[PDB]
């Protein structure tokens, strides 16, 4: 680890810095160091770490996303050979994506998750599982499809089943949980039924428990909500 | 492409 | 060099794919790669290697503003001592901008320039020597700070000689030399009068020669005069 | 900042 000689509070500080100047693959390392020294997590610190990854898997995604629409169309009847470069620069952006991905799976795995007790953490680190997963699967293509597949869904059951047992309907992680986890359905498991169903449930649910809520909690909620209502209005 | 957080 | 086993012609399609999904890195390494095959650039190919490095030492220089900034203020009276951090990573960010001007002017000194001999590569690629020195000028502090400086005009006045002699007032390359040039002077030379009558001039004689230009031709010209007008109105 | 290209 090259920032093993970096102080924990220091590395800290350093991501804060680089996602004020948006430099978010200087801020995902940063937090890896943070991660290594083998302390827990704050709140705070869990979310830089999963602000700076979720932005650079972000762009390997959408640049993946171009080149593999470039791929399909070479790929056409009627088009003209271009050799095997489109190919070989999809995979080479490809590779870099699953190593990311292995990454942050690999902090979760060594020691995030296991070390993660209060349901606030280990819902966090769970939904991150299953979002790291479910990025691997969008690509994935070969004999280890399905087992990606059934590692997303796992990770995520596991943190539907905590969240509901241990969280309020409004706890933005809770939703935020349940918003991917019903994308998960709807583009990854073919399941579009769920997908609205889990969706709508969860819409419900969080609105019958915003009258609990102060003033700053509702504002919280409601932008997930409104993401929900959102998904479900492309869906239906 | 549908949101996610 | 890592592109040394790719095919030139598989390097140039891959820039032009990691343009396509906005992977600038990416295509300023491709760039760099088909650089060193050895062979002359064509126009694209100029272009290419251009827009490349112009994205990636852009989101440099954009980060190391913010990252100067904030250390600028951690210094005012007043402020709560933050240690060496904010001073670190601006000098590590810093540090990343110098090489890749360095590589740049490495490529234009190894040996771009020197078998550039029609005026719209040499303009072109002279133009490029003074913009790298400039971005180099605009982080330099030290012993060597004037001869930056110094370095940034020279290759800026040789290209500004030749566009006089060799190219029509409307030409592109032309009106974008002097509007660098012209921000050089009011950014880097504290010599806003320099900068502000050499926009004009520049604007006043493409603007007479608008008349023997095509259509496309036409847009292209404005297009870069537009700019010269848009600073002359943010500096009078 | 001004503009260039
Ligand atoms: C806007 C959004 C996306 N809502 C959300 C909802 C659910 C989930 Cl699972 C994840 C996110 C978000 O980020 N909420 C959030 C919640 C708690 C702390 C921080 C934070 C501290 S520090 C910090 C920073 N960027 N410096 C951010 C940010
Ligand atoms: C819009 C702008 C910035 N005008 C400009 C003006 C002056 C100077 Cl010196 C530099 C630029 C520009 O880019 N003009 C331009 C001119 C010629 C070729 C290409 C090109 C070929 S290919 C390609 C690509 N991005 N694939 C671009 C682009």
């Amino acid at each position: 680890g090259a920032m093993g000689s970096m102080e924990r509070a220091s590395l800290i500080q350093k991501a804060k810095l680089a996602e004020q100047a948006e430099r978010y693959e200087d801020m995902a390392a940063f937090m890896k160091g943070a991660v290594e020294k083998g302390e827990e997590l704050s709140c705070e610190e869990r979310n830089l770490l999963s602000v700076a990854y979720k932005n650079v898997v972000g762009g390997q995604r959408a640049a993946w996303r171009v080149l593999s629409s470039i791929e399909q169309k070479s790929n056409e009847e009627g088009s003209e050979e271009k050799g095997p470069e489109v190919r070989e620069y999809r995979e080479k952006v490809e590779t870099e994506l699953q190593g990311v991905c292995d990454t942050v799976l690999g902090l979760l795995d060594s020691h995030l998750i296991k070390e993660a007790g209060d349901a606030e953490s280990r819902v966090f680190y769970l939904k991150m599982k299953g979002d790291y997963y479910r990025y691997l699967a969008e690509v994935a293509t070969g004999d280890d499809k399905k087992r990606i597949i059934d590692s997303a869904r796992s990770a995520y059951q596991e943190a539907m089943d905590i969240s509901k047992k241990e969280m309020p309907p409004t706890n933005p992680i809770r939703l935020g949980l349940a918003l991917n986890f019903s994308v998960f359905h709807y583009e990854i498991a073919n399941s579009p039924e769920e997908a609205i169903s889990l969706a709508k449930t969860t819409f419900d649910e969080a609105m019958a428990d915003l009258h609990t809520l102060s003033e700053d909690s509702y504002k919280d909620s409601t932008l997930i909500m409104q993401l929900l209502r959102d998904n479900l209005t492309l869906w239906t | 492409f549908p949101a996610t957080v």
